RNA sequence: GCUAAACCUAGCCCCAAACCCCACCUUACUACCAGACAACCUUAGCCAAACCAUUUACAUAAAGUAUAGGCGAUAGAAAUUGAUGGCGCAAUAGAUAUAGUACCGCAAGGGAAAGAUGAAAAACCAAGCAUAAUAUAGCAAGGACUA
RNA sequence: GCUACCUAAGAACAGCUAAAAGAGCACACCCGUCUAUGUAGCAAAAUAGUGGGAAGAUUUAUAGGUAGAGGCGACAAACCUA
RNA sequence: CCUCCGCAUAAGCCUGCGUCAGAUACUGACAAUUAACAGCCCAAUAUCUACAAUCAACCAACAAGUCAUUAUUACCCUCACUGUCAACCCAACACAGGCAUGCUCAUAAGGAAAGGUUAAAAAAAGUAAAAGGAACUCGGCAAAUCUUACCCC
């Protein structure tokens, strides 16, 4: 594990974006 | 036991325990607060009350105590449901299985007030060590054969045949059995 | 006795005597056909055949005609998860032939649940005609 | 794949614990206390670098000089070798000469 | 094993009410609880039945574990997993009434209910496979409830099906029943 | 080439295999011609008692009182064995009371121990 | 007879065999030396029978009936041995003042480690014994460096253990 | 042709790399001491 | 590993996003994608 | 959607303080016979001097001073003065270490890898491919184009 | 524990010709002249055929010895654990 | 159909195709190799021990050779311990290699060159070949035959 939070936060936001694109909300 | 062995509901030496914790596992150790043996106040059979989770408030009886992980198992309480005997064809039967509870999540119950109580290990002149409830006083009591053909009778077991004497078992048995030895043990060299 | 220093004997010395025997033996079923008068034992490795003869004749009053011994090597091939060899202990095997024509044969040793059984009897396996439809509903 | 798929556990820092709250106190012990104690005397740590600073070679030399006799055998051998290597590097290698 | 499995039910019904004297059992129930009413039971039993079936409809296993026994929950849920059931109670033809009661100690009460309900069971894919969503059907049943005697309660334990029970509603899909899968050496008889 | 396996009499040439034993205590000696002379006095003689009439079965009844453990001590033995006679003859040469100046001359010398078990 | 190597024929095959409690040290301390001598062989016969049962159970691939009685017998024999050894030690201390039955001495071996050399029994004096003279009980100066290195290795291990213990204690205190 | 240089023989093994030989000379004693310090399970051969 | 890079995923993506429409491994492998993207720019 | 991906703690780093039953030298781990045989003894070299040959380091301050030195690379005093944890690592990191084990070598000796569920188990993302082989021409892209 | 040499005490050498042979032909055995194959091979030096020696300065099992400013060497700067 | 072999001892290895049960010659459990064969020896002090072996008889030798006791004193009153398995060892391997000795001299023992098909080239091994017979080639290399006379070292 690499210590840090900001890279993980960015990756979480990008994962949310990808999830939304794959499953667009009504 | 292997270092940092994860104590579980199954006893530390059962087949299920060996299956769940084979010798090669290196799971993260479980952090347990260090309750001293002189501070542990929950004992098997004690009536307790659940403070958190499903069935909170209900009072049951401690069935098992996994002291190594600060656990008390309340019989028939804090129960999920699991299948037993489920084979390739049969669905199995649903059984209520208790889940362990922390002593911080469980509190003892007054013998008569039937309410949760905080406890102190106050010495009493008669009961040198015994529990005492703090909010309402009163002491919570600590809860709880035919001889076979190969078992000594109590009287025989307690008979004191030992007459203290300055004789070793060897020479005493020699005298008792009549063995006679005249040869003298020649001195040997120790080094 | 085992794991004990034997007093050194010098010529003309007293007889060596053991009062609380430390040897424990096991009477085992032979793995192969043996004569009717032969008894097989597993013995501590430090026990001689003379010691076994005296042991049997004094503690059990068994008339012993002959004794033979062999050190069976335990397999060291097995390995644990760490690739370290697991040693099966070596052990001594003693064959004792009884005297006075006496015969010995190994004796024939070894000659919730209710609810589970009741439910299994009450399985009521699915009917093919039902076609997977649940049976609890009575409509 | 070198990026974790979950947010790290939240890190809570108590900005007002005793250490942080009283940090810096008595740093002016000298000027505010008739110079009875030098602020460098407030430094707790290795004996050979209490109120002293230097590069790696100087630090190693000071360590060997001050606690070398009390060092372990292999640690002292390592310190001697490090001193030798640092001497060679600083006195024979570099852009500027 | 010092600890033992603490069962909350029994394997099966004590004595079966063979469908078309128990005051000792009622006495035991009352000496254990002290506030029970056989006359008042039928309404409570009907409410438990309706609530449990609505819990089946909504996949409310947590509430099922309170409204039915552990000998009932598998029977109700195993075959309905992965499919949607649209169950609805419309009315009760004749009033529910206790029939038979028998008794570490459990008490079983058999209640005869002749009511009217609806079914519509769909597949994983939402395809109707049993019953009609609107047509109501008359159902006569014998629900055996059970209780455990500190925190126990009355829960459905079993449903006795009369041997003379009318055949259930036919299934929509046709079925194939394979015959003997004979090996080469075997011959059909 | 195997260093981690225990050295036993099953490993090595004929001489090694013959020479190494398995811990069994010697019973005699070897004379000319590899003839083994077995000494009877070196053979441990099991002094087995007569168990007839013995009333102590291997197991104890569970209905037996529990008593505190009191490891016997030299002081306790002296009090229970020698102290009575010492007091009697004080009211009214320690060898008479039991002390033996030297273990030498005995069949069972306490130190250096010269008996089995 | 060989029948004493097996349990009672009626007990043969029984799933569970009931047995009393293992002899306690306090209970044995009241028994005479002859009584302990006889009880030793009673327990020895029981132990032989139980070991026979265990081996036959392994051979038959079946559980041993009541496996706890083997542990009970072992505990009883250990208690009896402890009582006998306590009596012998008390007598030896009274009569000689020696706390050890076997002569020995603190000696420095060839590797510089202080060991407790247990004397062996010999017929010839040590100054004439060839093998004993070959055995060396002194460490030459070249061993001092290795003694220091071993001491420092032990110190490092101990320091690591203590530091880890303090770290774990601090983490526990913070958590609770 | 090569590779089979180890023609095993326990007599040679023990007489060349044994405990007695290692303790015979001070150098071998230091070899054993080094093995002990490193923690080798097999000090001698 | 006092200081380590935790953004390398995004650093690689900043280049690969402009190479997603290439042919072959140039649209997947950074070592090749970076060269092709520099040439494309 | 497969291979897989991640993870937090096992421990470790630097400091402070504080000084730390039996068997076995014979073929070690071998119950049991006339010994005699017992240890001190300058480091060297690499390297620098751009070769190499004399030579080349192993509290503060005085001081890089006096001195030494193919007086050159460099070496270098004394008198005298007074002397309570972590802006550490977190499984390719930190000890080599889950272990001096496995394995390798006759031997000295060399020397690894790794684990991750849960309160309870008595409950989407690398490469590589596949979905989905391919169309004339070409550093595989750019300008573009309706394409 | 390979290999060079040596030490101790051992073992092997069919058959034929000749006759007390560092004799001839030729097995086992030792070696490796020439060719082919192989060249990440069966093999980190082998296989097949062919060939030299094969009662001697022979071959070989066992234990021991000589250790690197060294050993050993029927000198090929050979060999001393690929 | 093959038989290089094979069976034992030595050395080496150390349970490594015995039974049962499981998986996907592997795993777990159980059992086993029984001393007569072999190893493991010798009470002292002096004192003896010129004359090989080779069928040891002639002969024949040179390299000159493994085999021997007596005198006195002690001393019997006692058969332990250890190896015993295997398809096996050294070569990273179920490696066409290395591996001492006794018998078997082709075996009574031990084994299988072909997974199935087709019968392309190239390649390897082998057999046969009209007429010629080294014209090949650096060279009769290889193969086939059994074959003289020389020279250099
Ligand atoms: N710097 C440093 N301080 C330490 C170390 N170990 C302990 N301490 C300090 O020692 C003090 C006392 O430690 P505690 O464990 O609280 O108490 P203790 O057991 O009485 O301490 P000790 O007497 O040092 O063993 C605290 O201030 C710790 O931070 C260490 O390794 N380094
Ligand atoms: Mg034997
Ligand atoms: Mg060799
Ligand atoms: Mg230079
Ligand atoms: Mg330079
Ligand atoms: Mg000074
Ligand atoms: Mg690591
Ligand atoms: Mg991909
Ligand atoms: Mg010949
Ligand atoms: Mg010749
Ligand atoms: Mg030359
Ligand atoms: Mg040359
Ligand atoms: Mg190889
Ligand atoms: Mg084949
Ligand atoms: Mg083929
Ligand atoms: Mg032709
Ligand atoms: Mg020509
Ligand atoms: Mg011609
Ligand atoms: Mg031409
Ligand atoms: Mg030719």
């Amino acid at each position: 594990v690499k210590k840090g939070f900001r890279a993980a936060f960015r990756f979480q936001k990008e994962l949310e974006r990808q999830r939304l694109l794959r499953c667009p909300p009504p | 036991l292997p270092p940092h062995y994860r104590y579980g509901m199954s006893p530390p030496g059962s087949v299920a325990d060996k299956r769940k914790n084979p010798p090669w596992i290196r799971r993260r150790p479980v952090v347990v607060e260090p309750i001293s043996d002189e501070d542990w106040y929950l004992f098997c059979g004690d009536t307790v009350e659940i403070l958190e989770g499903k069935d909170a408030g209900k009072q049951g009886k401690v069935v098992q105590v996994i002291r190594q992980r600060n656990w008390v198992v309340v019989g028939g309480l804090n129960t999920h449901y699991r299948y037993i005997g489920k084979t390739m064809d049969y669905r199995g039967t649903m059984i209520p299985s208790e889940a362990p509870l922390l002593h911080r999540q469980v509190k003892l119950v007054d013998p008569m007030d039937r309410k949760p109580t905080e406890i102190e290990w106050r010495f009493t002149e008669a009961g040198e060590r015994v529990r005492v409830s703090t909010r309402s006083g009163r002491i919570i009591p600590k809860p709880e054969w035919i001889d076979g053909p190969k078992d000594t009778s109590v009287e025989d077991a307690l008979e004191r045949t030992y007459v203290p004497c300055l004789k070793t078992l060897q020479e005493e048995v020699m005298e008792a059995m009549g063995i006679k030895e005249t040869r003298k043990y020649k001195k040997v060299y120790w080094y | 006795a085992r794991n004990v220093v034997y007093p050194l004997y010098r010529l003309g010395g007293p007889q060596l005597r053991v009062f609380r025997t430390n040897f424990f033996i096991q009477l085992v079923r032979p793995g192969v056909a043996q004569p009717e008068d032969t008894v097989q034992f597993r013995i501590p490795m430090e026990m001689t055949r003379v010691d076994l003869r005296n042991y049997l004749e004094g503690i059990y009053n068994v008339p012993v005609a002959a004794v033979r011994t062999r050190v069976q090597h335990g397999s060291n091939k097995r390995r644990d998860h760490r690739n370290v060899r697991i040693k099966k202990p070596d052990y001594k095997v003693a064959y004792v032939q009884l005297a006075h024509g006496q015969t010995f044969t190994f004796p024939d040793l070894f000659p919730l649940y209710s609810m589970l059984e009741e439910e299994r009897q009450q399985r009521q396996s699915s009917d093919p005609r039902r076609g997977g439809v649940p049976s609890w509903f009575g409509l | 794949i070198g990026i974790r798929l979950t947010l790290p556990p939240p890190k809570v820092v108590d900005r007002w614990n005793e250490k942080r709250a009283m940090f810096g106190v008595y740093d002016n012990i000298g000027i505010l206390g008739n110079f009875e104690k030098h602020p460098k005397e407030l430094i707790r740590g290795p004996i050979w670098l209490r109120g002293w600073k230097g590069n790696e070679l100087q630090r190693c030399i000071r360590k060997r000089k001050m606690v070398g006799s009390r060092m372990f055998a292999d640690d002292l051998h390592n310190l001697n070798k490090r001193i030798r290597y640092l001497y060679k590097h600083f006195n024979r290698h570099g852009k500027f000469r | 094993s010092d600890r033992s499995i603490h069962l909350a039910c029994t394997a099966g019904i004590f004595d079966a009410y063979v469908p078309p004297a128990s005051q000792v059992s009622i006495r035991r129930i009352k000496d254990y609880d002290a506030n029970f009413k056989i006359k008042d039971f039928p309404e409570k039993a009907k409410d438990i039945f309706i609530e449990a079936h609505l819990c089946l409809n909504n996949s409310d296993h947590d509430r099922l574990h309170t409204l039915v026994t552990e000998h009932c929950f598998p029977d109700m849920t195993w075959d309905i997993k992965y499919k949607t059931v649209r169950w609805s109670f419309v009315e009760s033809l004749e009033p529910s009434h206790v029939v038979q009661v028998r008794c570490n100690v459990y008490g079983q009460i058999t209640v005869r209910m002749h009511t009217r309900q609806t079914l519509a069971i769909y597949d994983r894919f939402g395809r109707l496979m049993y019953g009609q969503e609107d047509v109501p059907k008359d159902v006569l049943e014998y629900v055996v409830f059970e209780k455990q005697l500190p925190y126990g309660s009355w829960r459905m334990h079993t449903k006795i099906v009369p041997p003379w029970a009318p055949p259930k509603q036919p299934i929509l899909k046709t079925v194939m029943i394979p015959g003997p899968q004979l090996k080469p050496e075997e011959e059909y008889e | 080439a195997d260093r981690m396996s225990k050295w036993t009499s099953k490993r090595g040439p004929r001489s090694f295999r013959g020479r190494k034993g398995r811990g069994a205590k010697g019973i005699g000696f070897l004379t000319s011609g590899w003839r083994f002379v077995q000494i009877k006095e070196m053979v441990p003689e099991f002094v087995v008692p007569d168990l007839t009439g013995f009333k102590l079965k291997p197991y104890v009844s569970y209905l037996a009182p529990e008593s505190e453990e009191t490891p016997l001590t030299a002081a306790q033995l002296f009090s229970e064995a020698v102290a009575p006679a010492i007091e009697k003859d004080f009211k009214d040469n320690l060898e008479k009371y039991g002390f033996e100046p030297t273990q030498e001359g005995k069949l069972f010398q306490l130190y250096p121990r010269n008996f089995l078990r | 007879g060989l029948e004493e190597f097996f349990d009672d024929p009626k007990n043969w095959g029984q799933e569970k065999v009931k047995s009393g409690a293992a002899w306690t040290c306090q209970q044995l301390r009241n028994k005479s030396n002859e009584d302990l001598h006889k009880l030793w062989y009673v327990l020895l016969k029981e132990r032989n029978m139980l070991l026979t049962l265990e081996q036959e159970a392994k051979r038959q691939r079946l559980p041993m009936p009541s496996p706890e009685r083997l542990d009970k017998v072992v505990d009883s024999m250990d208690a009896l041995d402890k009582v006998v050894q306590e009596r012998e030690d008390a007598l030896r201390l009274l009569q000689t003042g020696q706390e050890r039955a076997r002569p020995g001495a603190w000696r420095r071996d060839i590797f510089g480690r202080i060991i407790w050399h247990k004397f062996k029994q010999w017929v010839i004096p040590w100054h004439l014994n060839k093998r004993y003279n070959r055995k060396r009980f002194f460490a030459l100066p070249y061993v001092d460096h290795f003694l220091r290195l071993e001491r420092e290795k032990r110190a490092r291990i101990k320091a690591r253990k203590e530091n880890l213990e303090r770290k774990k204690a601090k983490i526990l205190l913070k958590k609770f | 042709a090569r590779g089979n240089e180890y023609q095993p023989s326990n007599i040679k093994r023990k007489n060349k790399h044994g405990w007695v030989r290692r303790l015979s000379t001070p150098a071998g004693v230091q070899v054993i001491l080094r093995r002990m310090l490193k923690g080798r399970k097999s000090l001698s051969h | 590993l006092r200081n380590r890079v935790t953004d390398r995923y995004f650093r690689i993506q900043e280049v690969l996003k402009h190479a997603r429409h290439f042919r072959g491994r140039k649209n997947r492998c950074y070592r090749l994608a970076v060269r092709t993207v520099i040439r494309a720019f």
